[PDB]
RNA sequence: CAAAGUCUUUGGGUUCUGGGGGGAGUAUGGUCGCAAGGCUAAAUUAAAGGAAUUGACGGAAGGGCACCACCAGGAGUGGAGCCUGCGGCACGCGCGCUACACUGACGGAGCCAGCGAGUCUAACCUUGGCCGAGAGGUCUUGGUAAUCUUGUGAAACUCCGUCGUGCUGGGGAUAGAGCAUUGUAAUUAUUGCUCUUCAACGAGGAAUUCCUAGUAAGCGCAAGUCAUCAGCUUGCGUUGAUUACGUCCCUGCCCUUUGUACACACCGCCCGUCGCUAGUACC
């Protein structure tokens, strides 16, 4: 459901066809298109903002869509999949072409840089990778499995060193400078990676 | 000798004249196949406890008083079900949603609150232009009112023709 | 041509056969 | 199947004929094979042997 | 009543179908796949070469299509044709004998391509109703009452004969003319799986070699 | 149920009745019943109604869609010889295969696939040895098979060399002679091998086919799994590209011309002909 902040009301409550859960969401910067993603369906539903119909069911993922984001400069939406492949959609204007980039582990974190030219990911191996969009190749990746603090729960039976609960990152957001990433997951710690120098800056418990 | 299968049919003009004269029968009658879209108290014998004076009082004095209490029990039970069902399904600890007369104050106030209620309604939604009550005038959807007496007959024609195609649609 | 004869007569000599049989059984 | 019909034209007078075998499988004879003058392709219902003798009933 | 495979979609969602060709097609039949691509609406033609039938099926259930149309040929004359509904739906291998391609005739123009009415004649058998409900769902649902092209599927003498027609209605009679292909057509086997599967359960199979093979109809 | 009883099948006196219901169909010279008449005579098409239904046609302007359109290419087919289908009865047409060569041919040499099939009451897929220029022969073997054939050591391809632009060493039709194989049977050549013969064809008129990525084209291999197939079909893999993804300018097709949906914003009367109905006056 979209909301107004001048009037505090729904515009329209966008729904699917067969009543699917929606995890995540992506909004066209020129506010025409709202895209959402599931765990049930793994099809990227696409609503228009004016007509509450779904325009299209963008599909092609094995496994669910974790996150969805749109780069403001190029108006391109990049899907997140559990199939270890990152697919960049291009949905505007007679093109309808999807470019797919393979990833080593389930990607549960997707970050779009302000530039509109880079995409920051958070896979399940811990590692955060930074891809280009106009090319399929990657600029670099930064390694996050070591500098994550993990708790031992009370009911646990394993050491905190070798549990695989929390050593990935279930979020990422680029700074608006485009030079730093803050990541945070189901762990105890938050990070501040530098993007060119590829080294974390400070770790926050 | 005897053949082992039906011979392939030979398309004469006699076959087609049997065929295209079938199609004219099903077009003109318009009975043909196509994939249509999918669209979208009992009296109680048991003695009434309430007396005649009492039943009149009820008439003298939500959907139903018994049915709402059925609805209120059954949603209190479902939220108990989602908690236990939710806890097993969830991989993380979840607190119980609920734990189930004087003035009641809402803990959280919805909307702006300081902003007036009238502001939320749009201007368009408190005055649509409408067709005038008099027969002698016609008001259009944009606010260009037209009387029936200042029209020309060629403008009388187009407006009846315009209200033809909108009504027909 | 002989296919269209051998088929058509054999169909007649079965379509005349069940009639002549069922006329026996009911009587 | 060889040496049942002499010419490739003789087969064409007989195509579509319900051929049977000793073993009891049915079939039809379909096209006159060209490059030898006599033979023809015939589709049976199951795999004919080499040891087997096709017979076409006729009157 | 519609078939159990087609029951969930039946009127709701439009079909999207794929016409694809056998393997290194002759230039006659590569034309002829385009008349199949034009005879249906929502039909795209993907040229096949060095695809396997698994990874063309499995990369089609993924992308989501209703069914798959694959053709075969003998020396330019197309002979066979299969329609196979994808979400574990049935398939129907058709043999088609008398073809007249549209590119032979004249440069009369190009087809209407609008949603067709249909005509199903002489389908009495319960297996005949299977062929009804497996052919009918290859067209977009709910045609207009006055659309101008109508596609007849006629079943005189166990050979389903399909023609493409346009019609206009005169002051007294309907007058029609023919565009598009002439077929004779004959189904000969009907699997319950897709055309990938090759060991699915056989609902129907044309028995040739039987003492009463020529006798019955829809047998 | 005080009889509807009279300790396991019964005898106190007497009168009377039955020899099996209830719903139904039927044949029937077996027996009783049962009737009318014999002169008396209408006449492809309207008005209207029923059903069906916003009355129909045309223009203008705006917009959508497409290898039936625009726009840009690869490989060709048609010109040659054969193969094949269609006509015709010397020929017309359709699908195709071959090569015209130096991005080649020829000789060595380097050596890499995938899908597949395979023997019982019999003769299958066949290593290995031996013999034969070869084709093939032969003595053996493994395999009813992720087991043996088989790493199917496939072909293009790669390298080194010979040829040198000559219908040349390009091309292999037509043909002579011999040796093998399958088969009861090879003449009108089944096919294979060996030597000789060495044609057209110097990139193919007007026409016109297929195709957007592991694809087009080149290239060889396995199988013929109740139809269609045999120098063919259905498949498979190896080598691996040029070019296109825009626009409605044209040719078509289609949609719209109440904004109705709810904000804000923008827009802010589509047009004509004929019917239709109503009234007024004229003949």
């Amino acid at each position: 459901r979209a909301w107004d902040l001048i009037r505090y009301r729904n515009f329209r409550t966008f729904t699917g066809t067969e009543r699917i859960q929606f995890n995540c969401l992506a909004v066209d910067p020129s506010g025409e298109v709202v895209c959402a993603g599931s765990l049930d369906n793994f099809d990227i539903h696409v609503w228009s903002v004016q007509t509450g119909q779904l325009l299209d069911a963008l599909s092609g993922h094995e496994g669910p869509v974790s996150c969805l984001s749109f780069s403001q400069e190029n108006s391109v939406l990049a899907s997140a999949s559990w199939d270890k492949t990152i697919r960049i959609w291009s949905i505007f204007g007679r093109s309808q072409q999807v470019e797919p980039i393979e990833v080593y582990s389930d990607v549960l974190a997707l970050s779009m840089r302000p530039d509109g030219k880079e995409v920051a990911v958070s896979t399940l191996k811990g590692q955060i990778s930074i891809f280009n969009i106009e090319d399929a190749k990657q600029v670099g990746n930064i390694d996050c499995r070591k500098d994550i603090i993990s708790g031992r729960f009370n009911q646990d039976r394993f050491t905190a060193k070798n549990s695989e609960r929390s050593k990935f990152f279930t979020t990422i957001h680029y700074s608006f400078d485009g030079m730093a990433i803050v990541a945070g997951g189901n762990n105890n710690s938050i990070c501040l990676y530098d993007v060119p120098n590829e080294v974390l800056l400070k770790r926050f418990i | 000798f005897d053949r082992t299968a039906k011979p392939v049919p030979v398309i004469t003009s006699e076959v087609t004249e049997s065929l295209e004269d079938m199609i004219r029968r099903r077009i003109q009658d318009s009975n043909f196949d196509d994939l249509q879209r999918r669209t979208l108290f009992e009296l109680s014998d048991v003695k009434s406890s309430k007396s005649l004076a009492e039943i009149y009082e009820d008439d003298y004095t939500a959907l139903s008083e018994e049915l709402q209490k059925a609805h209120s029990e059954i949603s209190e039970l479902y939220a108990n079900l989602v908690y236990k069902l939710d806890v097993l399904s969830s991989v993380h600890f979840v607190p119980k949603p609920a734990s189930t007369e004087t003035p009641t104050i809402s803990m959280e106030d919805a909307q702006p609150l300081y902003m007036s209620n009238a502001s939320s309604l749009a201007p368009q939604e408190i005055y649509n232009v409408g067709k005038a009550e008099k027969d002698g005038e016609i008001r259009l959807k944009n606010g260009v009112a037209m009387s029936k007496e200042e029209l020309t007959r060629e403008d009388k024609n187009r407006l009846r023709r315009a209200l033809k195609r909108k009504r027909s649609k | 041509f002989e296919a269209r004869q051998r088929i058509e007569e054999k169909n007649k000599e079965s379509s005349d056969y069940h009639a002549k049989m069922a006329h026996i059984v009911n009587t | 199947i060889k040496d049942m019909f002499s010419s490739a034209m003789e087969v064409a007078r007989f195509e579509g004929a319900q051929i049977k075998t000793v073993s009891g499988i049915r079939g039809e004879i379909k096209r006159a094979l060209s490059k030898p003058e006599g033979h023809y392709r015939a589709a049976f219902e199951d795999k004919i042997l080499m040891s087997d003798i096709v017979i076409l009933r006729s009157w | 009543q519609v078939d159990d495979e087609y029951a969930a979609t039946s009127g709701i969602m439009d079909p999207r179908i794929i016409v694809t060709t056998s393997r290194d097609p002759s230039t006659r039949l590569s034309q002829f796949a385009k008349e199949i691509k034009l005879l249906f609406p929502n039909a795209v033609r993907l040229n096949r070469g060095n695809y396997v039938m698994p990874n063309l099926v499995d990369a089609c259930k993924k992308s989501g299509t209703t069914d798959l149309v694959v053709l075969h040929e003998h020396r330019g004359v197309p002979t066979s044709l299969t329609i196979s509904h994808f979400p574990h739906g049935p398939t129907a291998q058709f043999s088609l004998h008398n073809v007249v391609m549209r590119h032979d005739i004249i440069n009369a123009g190009n087809q209407s391509e609008v949603n067709p009415h249909l005509i199903f004649d002489n389908f009495t058998t319960a297996l005949g109703k299977r062929v009804v409900c497996i052919l009918k769902h290859l067209f977009n649902a709910g045609p207009k009452k006055d659309s101008e092209r109508v596609i007849t599927f006629a079943n005189r003498g166990d050979f389903i004969s399909v023609r493409q027609h346009v019609y206009v209605r005169t002051r007294e009679g309907v007058e029609i003319a023919e565009v598009g292909p002439r077929f004779e057509m004959r189904l000969f086997e009907l699997r319950l799986g897709t055309l990938e599967n090759k060991d699915a359960d056989v609902e129907w199979q044309l028995r040739r070699f039987i003492r009463t093979a020529n006798k019955k109809d829809y047998l």
